[PDB]
RNA sequence: AUAUACCGCCAUCUUCAGCAAACCCUGAUGAAGGCUACAAAGUAAGCGCAAGUACCCACGUAAAGACGUUAGGUCAAGGUGUAGCCC
């Protein structure tokens, strides 16, 4: 009797709005351009499945079309915010050691999880053995870098799909986005780009958790009276 | 490869007791002796006779309490007293354990011409030390 | 001598000879192995050949409120006890010989087609009672090792399905066959395909594919046609829930390539709703049983095109000589269209 | 006298349920391709063969033109054709009686 | 009689460090394979080594030394399956 009203006012109401958390105010094509998000790798490193997202090559350096990044980033931030609102477990994954410390801190600050270390075989597909039969896996995996340190796709991209976990991922021009649920074409190398991504996801997640408490609190006060 | 008194590794499903899990080189190091008497001390006599008596009592008790013994017997000799300490299961009715204690103590006292006492410790199931 | 006697465990371990050089590499052509029998099973403590009645051990301690005294059964009364113990023993032997009858699969000695039951319930109280498991192949594979030489293992292929479109298959490997069965069936439920069925009885369209060297040609069929397909395809189709289909397997007939090809073909079929949405046209079904009545089976969810589909006077589609040879009455096979049991 | 009653009793429902009486029958034969004719008869001089057909194995099943619920089990519901004998495994003797009762 | 039916107790590599349940992943779900630390699919109970213990130390020497290998040795230690002998 009271559960259907709960799930309808709290869980289903945010899903009826195009931008319930107003994540479009967090970034702009200019803000992305200043963070050097459009800068990709040289043409010789281009991955075939990234051609649709490439604006062009400027003297053999691929340029990422920020008009597409803006639309893909909007979807990724929106999805990420909704998953944080629903109290989903968000796991950040990246092997880029220059940003391991930054990413681990961003996860702790937003109240989420980070895995920036060597990824051991079976963390996801064999989690019950490694952690226990009652272990809860992540509801969303966010890749700030989709490649490992030998320039291959991070094993968790394949294993996240095997476990039917949606993935958000920054995909540079040398990355393979086929299995990434919400790919975001963008520069993954420059500290300005990576720092921006961490600010955006951190802000999206922090806002969505605060929104969940506001809605719940209002739903309770009105319930008593 | 040495075989003597070694329970060999299996698939991890074979329960062994503490007595069974220790090879002979652990005797006096990790496991004690199952019979204690003075016959094997320096300058003491009748070790052969104590050994025959011990072999009989172990066979005798195995068949007198069939399916009830959960571990090896502990044999203690003090003076002319003989104490038999056995760990048994809790399947047989207590009336049968009292019958067999009275029967065994009396029969063994007349056989070896010494006061024999039987001490029973009951356990719900065989105590498992490890699964080999 | 009393002192030369051993325990039953020692006597059976020796007599059975389960461990030995003969068991190591199956060095002997042997069939019927001695089986250990527990000789203390029906034995009562206190009962002996002489028939003595010991109060408190084999007879009640108190009778009519008084302690019983030592007594001995009469010769006649003891003969009955011995006979009753033999009959009790014969019943134990008789029943053990008697067995329940295994339902056979594709042949009497084959594992293929035999059900393994539902997969085991998962650790988190997950259950698969709705799923049935079928064996497709049991193979003895061998590897050569430095020490042990020719080593024997079991490779098992099983398929699982709930009969409502959800089905999968997995390979199982182990030294023992029952362990291979457990691994295969439990793994398959984590690799399930969903197979779309037209009217929940057949496929949506003819499927012709090659997987490696195995060719599989499947034809959509009407109700009542049954499963006229390779026996393994019949087994898999019952797990999916397909009742009416024709299939012909050509080329290499490999069970794993046939199973993997089958699931690929069935997973990659276009439904009528998908066809309508892709082309923005109505999908109209014509049945000779229903005459010229046009039956719309699928309509596009989005806008409906106004331009008719181009009518190519002659289609440039590739034809199978087998289908053409049959439609022309030129395919003459004594083995085709034979009467068979309901499948 | 009233053969249609057996199909409405509890004994029938426990033995066959909602499946046809021939659902669980399997012919014993060598090879993968069975003989194109079933056995001539399962009852020979009042003696029954070891693997009697679906009709002959249950003496309470009476092939009669009034027991239409049994006859329906040997006709295709979608095409109305009478199954050939190897389809259900009925002996040639009973398949003729079924075909005559159906007609 | 049969150690080529075995228990039991052993030789041998071993003056070795490997064996391996249960999972997971790779190979198009083939026999099979599974590592790189500025790490790239393995996690591994248990067994052995190791550690502890004995002898005069923490050294040395003993002891220990898995799974398997040689149908290795022993039916004549004892027990025992099968077959055979019973004036
Ligand atoms: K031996
Ligand atoms: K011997
Ligand atoms: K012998
Ligand atoms: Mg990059
Ligand atoms: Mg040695
Ligand atoms: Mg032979
Ligand atoms: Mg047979
Ligand atoms: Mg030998
Ligand atoms: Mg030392
Ligand atoms: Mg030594
Ligand atoms: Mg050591
Ligand atoms: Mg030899
Ligand atoms: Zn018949």
């Amino acid at each position: 009797e009271d559960s259907t009203d709960f799930n309808d006012k709290i869980l289903n109401e945010p899903l009826k709005h195009s931008d319930f958390f107003n994540v479009k105010e967090l970034f702009s094509v200019r803000s992305l351009f200043d963070a050097r998000v459009h800068l990709g790798h040289k043409a010789g490193c281009r991955h075939r499945f990234m051609e649709p997202y490439i604006f062009g090559s400027r003297l053999d350096h691929d340029i990422i079309d920020l008009e597409q990044t803006a639309t893909h980033l909007q979807l990724a931030l929106n999805f990420t915010a909704h998953m944080a609102y629903r109290k989903g477990i968000i796991l950040f994954i990246s092997r880029n050691r220059q940003f391991s410390y930054l990413i681990e801190n961003m996860a702790r600050d937003c109240g989420e999880y980070a895995h920036t270390r060597y990824f051991r075989g079976g963390m996801l597909t064999n989690a019950r053995l490694l952690f226990g039969p009652t272990v809860r896996l992540p509801d969303l995996i966010i890749f700030l870098h989709t490649l490992n340190n030998i320039f291959e796709p991070h094993v968790a991209v394949r294993d996240a799909a095997k476990m039917n976990i949606p993935t958000v991922g920054i995909v540079d021009t040398n990355c393979n986005p086929c299995l990434i649920t919400y790919p975001v074409p963008g520069n993954d190398d420059s500290p300005l780009a990576v720092h921006l991504y961490c600010r955006l996801f951190q802000t999206a997640i922090t806002r969505a958790k605060e929104k969940r408490q506001q809605v719940e609190a209002l739903y309770r006060l009105q319930g008593q009276k | 490869k040495n075989r003597a008194a070694r329970v060999r590794v299996s698939k991890g499903d074979k329960p062994v007791t503490y007595e069974e899990a220790h090879a002979p080189h652990y005797i006096a190091h990790r496991k004690g002796w199952l019979s204690l008497h003075t016959g094997n001390l320096d300058g003491e006599d009748h070790a052969a006779e104590r050994t025959v008596e011990d072999v009989f009592l172990r066979k005798f008790m195995w068949g007198t309490f069939p399916g009830c013994l959960a571990d090896q017997l502990v044999l203690k000799r003090r003076g002319n007293q003989l104490e038999i300490c056995a760990v048994v299961l809790r399947q047989l009715s207590p009336h049968k354990y009292y019958f067999l204690v009275g029967y065994s103590e009396t029969l063994l006292s007349y056989f070896y011409k010494c006061p024999v006492r039987l001490h029973l410790q009951t356990v719900p199931s065989k105590v498992v030390y490890k699964y080999l | 001598s009393f002192f030369t006697k051993l325990t039953a465990d020692e006597l059976w371990k020796g007599a059975l000879a389960e461990t030995g050089a003969g068991a190591k590499k199956g060095r002997g052509k042997r069939t019927k192995k001695k089986k250990r029998k527990d000789l203390n099973r029906g034995q009562i403590i206190g009962e002996g050949r002489y028939g003595f009645l010991w109060p408190g051990l084999n007879v009640p301690l108190m009778k009519n409120g008084a302690v019983q005294t030592i007594a001995q059964r009469s010769k006649e009364e003891q003969e009955k006890v011995e006979a009753d113990m033999i009959q009790q023993r014969e019943e134990w032997d008789r029943k053990k010989k008697m067995k329940v009858k295994r339902e056979r699969g594709w042949s009497g000695n084959s594992w293929g087609g035999i059900s393994l039951g539902p997969p085991d319930p998962g650790p988190c109280g997950e259950t698969y009672e709705d799923f049935d498991t079928r064996i497709l192949e049991v193979r003895n594979v061998f590897t050569m090792t430095a020490k042990e030489g020719r080593k024997k293992s079991i490779r098992v292929l099983v398929a699982v399905g709930n009969g409502k479109g959800a089905a999968g298959f997995s390979i199982g490997k182990a030294t023992d066959r029952m362990d291979a069965f457990r691994k295969a069936k439990n793994r398959a439920v984590h690799h399930l395909h969903y197979i779309e069925r037209y009217e929940d009885h057949t496929i949506f369209h003819d499927i012709s594919l090659r997987f490696k060297r195995t060719h599989i040609k499947m034809k959509k069929q009407p109700k009542g046609y049954g499963l006229r397909c390779h026996r393994a395809i019949i087994t898999i189709c019952r797990l999916i829930g397909i009742k009416d289909m024709y299939a012909k397997v050509s080329g290499s007939i490999n069970m794993l390539s046939l199973t993997q090809g089958l699931f690929r073909g069935l997973s990659r079929q276009e439904t009528h709703q998908q066809l309508a949405d892709k082309k923005g046209l109505h999908v109209v079904e014509i049945r000779e049983e229903c005459g010229p009545l046009p039956i719309v089976v699928a309509s596009p969810r989005g806008p409906l095109r106004k331009d008719p589909e181009p009518e190519d006077e002659v289609p440039d589609v590739k034809l199978d000589w087998e289908d053409v040879k049959t439609a022309q009455g030129m395919k003459r096979s004594v083995w085709s269209n034979l009467k068979r049991a309901a499948t | 006298d009233e053969p249609w009653k057996y199909l409405e009793s509890e004994e029938y429902q426990e033995r066959y349920g909602s499946r046809p009486v021939w659902a669980d029958y399997r012919r014993n034969h060598k090879g993968g391709v069975p003989p194109q004719r079933t056995r001539k008869t399962c009852i020979r001089r009042n003696k029954v063969v070891g693997n009697p057909c679906p009709i002959c194995r249950d003496h309470k099943l009476h092939v009669d033109f009034r027991n239409v619920k049994l006859l329906e089990q040997f006709v295709c519901a979608h095409t109305g054709i009478i199954f050939y004998a190897p389809y259900t495994g009925v002996c040639v003797k009973q398949h003729k009686r079924l075909t005559q009762a159906i007609q």
